[PDB]
């Protein structure tokens, strides 16, 4: 069975340089054809660059041509991309995937790696600004409330935003975090309870930061 | 450039993936098929032979400059992103994806229920206020979300976010976040969201006052 | 910036739907097949478009039973793209288009005297399917009872 | 009606030049290199500003009531413009020779400070040409009242020829042939590099057939070496042409690279593989003529285009210089003569409509903008319109 572990993925800086490998078990990378894909977050696939160990051929997209340098190691059976001048644009996930044939990429990458998470950004680590989102004072009396605390301005992710500590689930919707202007992510997580409740059940959002080693228990009233 | 496109089916339907190409299309094109967080599958290689796992259902065909991907039976586990290999063209990349096309569970239109969210006392402090519009269990996913104040569009100052498709009833959510000083907080007194939905006769507005 | 000069010019139908008069350069909207009927039975509506070309555009379907609000009915995407149905009228309607007349067809089945309104019809003026309804119909009466 | 007609004909001439120029004047300052139609422009634009007055003195039939300095300007002006427009003509000729011949010595040549300089050289040489009408330009001494403005030449029973044939020569004459040497040259440099990517495109084809009916190691290294020498010779041939070297230079990276990767399998001896490898560049191949024919059509509509500018002027103004040097042998003008030589002026002042709208009409990216432009202008006016109409209904 053909597998392909990857790893260097992390934060590095703008203009930093990070080298991702993928190392291949199942068959000899010499006579194959690794190309490395890489997805921005919530865009879809876009090729970066490919190389042919056995004939040294190595092709570029042109929006990285000239920055990035694919390299293979037939000794360690592992695939190198060394990326330099990274930018802004560059933060996606990098998948390194083979087609059956060295020569049959044109008729799809069969083989697909795991993927790595390479994230650039200037900001530091920062913890979350929880601020709760104070349910409707006039709300529909039979009907149902709505309530949540907006976690801003936290890096990087993720965020485990919890509700009464997992003892509430039904009616929890917790959005995909945002990448705002200043490159700090906020996302926002709202409840709906019956308005009957309100004045009786306690609501606390558990906002936990595992990077950030920082753990928010905010209450959210009317 | 442009967003996946959006194919809602039930199961059991045929649906039908095109991808357009800008020439004539002479068996280079492959389909992926990508789960939300996990790497790509192929689906089917030479535009007409099945591959190693996938079922008799996915077949490609050729209709001039446009080949379509078919689904005879749809499963509950064939709802995903489906990505298009374009024919090689003369001076591009070697390999170029095309656009998804974004394959969803069909249900009854439900119009959104809208609430929005004051910015907190808390939050004031900082200096930075944040208006929250909330949008609940409405389908399909088109929804447009504009900001008013002072009965004045705003514009580059708002950020969306939507949740996944639900594993429950199948349905969206939103929420859109405007991001405002506190000194042009203060400036004006009537924040309103306005949500317009293809299941709602008129536009939803949900508004307050400071204060 | 054609495309942001149509959504001005959009915008500039909105505000000739700020005019929003009646059918002049404006889909014609004339519903048609509405009349009493048994419950049980079927009966089909037709709203003939004219003046614009609705092969462009979202065509749906709204009823308004008296003292009620205009609840959804259904909506006709553009060809390709599905149509979609509410939650009371699922299974016993169908809605289908005819790019070549400019006219949607409600076909009804199974008929309930819940559904006696007035079903009024409009047209998604967005290329996105957003739900910017501009234009609708005088309706017709849809009676449904014995 | 007769008498008036001819001031009228001349009138719609510069309405519709004045117009048109400021058209192209418009659309591209918001084919040629975006540089020498800009000054080509003006020539029709500084022409134009002083047509009108040249009118009222037809009209007057000799008489000039606006200056003697009017009189030396304007002439001179009028004058010039046959010698700068040519030249700027020239120029783009040349501009395009060298392009499309000596690629590699005209790369600092072409520069947008560099032509900006010599336009100003061509100005300056259109004065110097145009010295004789400086020297000549004062008011002809009409009798009464009236004053003519033409040209007093010292001897004008002697020295017509030679002022008449110093115009045609260095005017017409010779920027005609420059012009037509310049674009024999390239069509037979354009013809000659797409019959060579053709002449080593069929090398691939002939070797390709060999790999699939090839039968041994051997014989496919020597079919596939053959292709990488070709290909090679022909990305080194794609260097040669104006719109053939930005688009048509990338792709063969990927067709050397996948001969590199054929061959190296066919050293191995994995003949299946190779044989296997080399089948897919019946997509490169494949890929290599559609590109090649966008291009190919491509680089058509610009010579074409450069050309027919070109042609417009010395068609256009061709008929008037048969009159002008046959009126030389024939000195005494008749009935049909005065209307011939008032028809291929006409003819000849043309030029200033045809060179903007011409331009404009051969190419599909200015019509997009100009229907574009329209619609959105007469709307935006109907909606402010509409901002009136239903402010007359509300307000
Ligand atoms: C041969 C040639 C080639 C090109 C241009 N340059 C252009 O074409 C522009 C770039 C667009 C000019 C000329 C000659 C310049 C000397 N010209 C003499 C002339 C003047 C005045 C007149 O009598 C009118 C007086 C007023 C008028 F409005 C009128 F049309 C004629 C008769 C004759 C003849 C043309």
């Amino acid at each position: 069975e053909v597998q392909l572990v990857e790893s260097g993925g992390g934060l590095v800086q703008p203009g930093g340089s990070l080298r991702l490998s993928c190392a291949a078990s199942g068959f000899n990378i010499y006579y194959s054809s690794m190309h490395w894909v890489r997805q921005a977050p919530g865009k879809g696939l876009e090729w970066v660059a490919s190389i042919s160990p056995y004939s040294g051929s190595t092709y570029y997209a042109d929006s990285v041509k000239g920055r990035f340098t694919i390299s293979a190691d037939t000794s360690k059976n592992t695939a190198y991309l060394q990326m330099n001048s990274l930018r802004a644009e560059d933060t996606a996930v990098y998948y390194c995937a083979r087609p059956w044939y060295p020569w049959s990429y044109w008729s799809g990458l069969d083989y697909w790696g795991q993927g790595t998470l390479v994230t650039v950004s200037s900001a530091s680590t920062k913890g979350p600004s929880v601020f709760p989102l104070a349910p409707s004072s006039k709300s529909t009396s039979g009907g149902t409330a709505a309530l949540g605390c907006l976690v801003k301005d936290y890096f990087p992710e993720p965020v485990t935003v919890s509700w009464n500590s997992g003892a509430l689930t039904s009616g929890v919707h917790t959005f995909p975090a945002v990448l705002q202007s200043s490159g700090l992510y906020s996302l926002s997580s709202v409840v709906t309870v019956p308005s009957s409740s309100l004045g009786t059940q306690t609501y606390i959002c558990n906002v936990n930061h595992k990077p950030s080693n920082t753990k928010v228990d905010k209450k959210v009233e009317p | 450039t442009q967003s996946p496109s959006s194919l809602s089916a039930s199961v059991g339907d045929r649906v039908t993936i095109t991808c357009r190409a800008s020439q004539s299309v002479s068996s280079a094109v492959a389909w992926y098929q990508q789960k939300p967080g996990k790497a790509p599958k192929l689906l089917i290689y030479s535009a007409s032979s099945l591959y190693s796992g996938v079922p008799s259902r996915f077949s490609g065909s050729r209709s001039g400059t446009d080949f379509t991907l078919t689904i005879s039976s749809l499963q509950p586990e064939d709802f995903a992103t489906y990505y298009c290999q374009q024919p090689w063209s003369w001076g591009s990349a070697l390999i170029t994806f095309g656009q998804g096309t974004k394959v969803e569970i069909k249900r009854t239109v439900a119009a959104p229920s809208v609430f929005i969210f004051p910015p907190s006392d808390s939050q004031l402090k900082s200096g930075t206020a944040s208006v929250v519009c909330l949008l609940n269990n409405f389908y399909p996913r088109e929804a447009k979300v504009q900001w008013k104040v002072d009965n004045a569009l705003q514009s580059g100052n708002s950020q969306e976010s939507v949740t996944e498709q639900d594993s429950k009833d199948s349905t969206y959510s939103l929420s859109s976040t405007l991001t405002l000083s506190k000194a042009d907080y203060e400036k004006h007194k009537v924040y309103a969201c306005e949500v317009t939905h293809q299941g709602l006769s008129s536009p939803v507005t949900k508004s307050f006052n400071r204060g | 910036e054609i495309a942001a000069l149509e959504k001005e010019i959009a915008a500039l139908e909105k505000e000739i739907a700020a005019l929003e008069k009646g059918s002049g350069s404006q889909v014609q909207l004339q519903e048609s097949g509405g009349g009493l009927v048994q419950p049980g039975g079927s009966l089909r509506l037709s709203c003939a478009a004219s003046g614009r070309t609705i092969s462009r555009y979202a065509m749906s379907w709204f009823r308004q039973a008296p003292g009620k609000e205009r609840e959804f009915v259904a909506v006709a995407r553009r060809s390709g793209d599905g149509a979609f149905y509410a939650d009371s009228v699922q299974g016993r309607f169908t809605v289908s288009r005819d790019d070549a007349k400019n006219t949607v067809y409600l076909q009804m089945n199974s008929l309930k005297p819940e559904d006696t309104a007035v079903y009024y019809c409009a047209i998604d003026s967005d290329t996105f399917y957003s739900g910017s309804y501009d234009y609708w119909g005088q309706g017709t009466q849809v009676t449904v009872s014995s | 009606y007769i008498n008036i007609i001819m001031p009228s004909v001349f009138g719609t001439i510069c309405l519709l030049g004045i117009i048109g120029n400021s058209t192209v004047i418009f659309a591209v300052v918001k084919n040629v290199p975006d540089i020498f139609i800009i000054n080509l422009s003006v020539v029709d634009l500084l022409f134009l500003l002083g047509m009108p007055f040249m009118i009222h003195q037809l009209m007057g039939n000799g008489v000039w009531h606006f200056g003697e300095t009017m009189c030396t300007l304007i002439t001179a002006m009028d004058a010039n413009s046959q010698f700068t427009s040519t030249y700027i003509l020239t120029a783009m000729a040349i501009d395009r020779y060298l392009a499309t011949v000596h690629p590699i010595s005209s790369t600092k040549f072409r520069k947008p400070s560099v032509a900006t300089l010599v336009i100003c050289l061509l100005w300056a040489l259109s004065f110097i040409s145009i010295t004789p009408v400086w020297l000549y330009a004062r008011l002809i001494p009409f009798p009464g009242g009236a004053v003519g403005c033409g040209i007093r030449l010292p001897n004008p029973d002697t020295d017509l020829y030679w002022f008449t044939l110093y115009q045609f020569f260095l005017a017409f004459a010779l920027p005609f042939v420059v012009i037509t040497a310049a674009y024999v040259r390239i069509l037979q440099r354009m013809k000659r590099q797409l019959a060579d990517l053709e002449d080593n495109w069929e090398t691939l084809n002939d070797n390709l057939k060999v790999i699939e009916k090839a039968d041994n190691a051997a014989q496919v290294k020597d079919a596939l070496t053959k292709m990488r020498a070709a290909a090679l010779d022909a990305q080194k041939a794609s260097g040669s042409g104006s719109p053939e070297m930005k688009d048509f230079r990338h792709g063969f990276d990927i067709l050397v690279g996948q001969i590199d990767d054929a061959l190296k399998l066919a050293n191995e001896g994995k003949v299946k593989e190779a044989q296997a490898a080399a089948e897919q560049l019946k997509t490169t191949r494949n890929a290599y003529i559609q590109k090649y024919l966008l291009i190919r059509l491509r680089t058509k509509r610009v010579t074409r285009t450069a050309i027919a500018i070109c042609l417009v002027f010395f068609v256009c103004w061709a008929p008037y210089y048969v009159l002008q040097l046959t009126q030389l042998s024939i000195s005494r003008p008749t009935l049909t003569f005065v209307y011939l030589y008032n028809a291929a002026i006409s003819l000849g002042y043309a030029n200033s409509c045809l060179n903007p709208f011409v331009y404009i009409v051969l190419c599909e990216t200015f019509r997009k903008r100009l229907v574009l432009s329209v619609k959105i202008a007469a709307l935006k006016e109907k909606i402010a319109a509409l901002k009136e109409k239903i402010a007359a209904l509300k307000e």
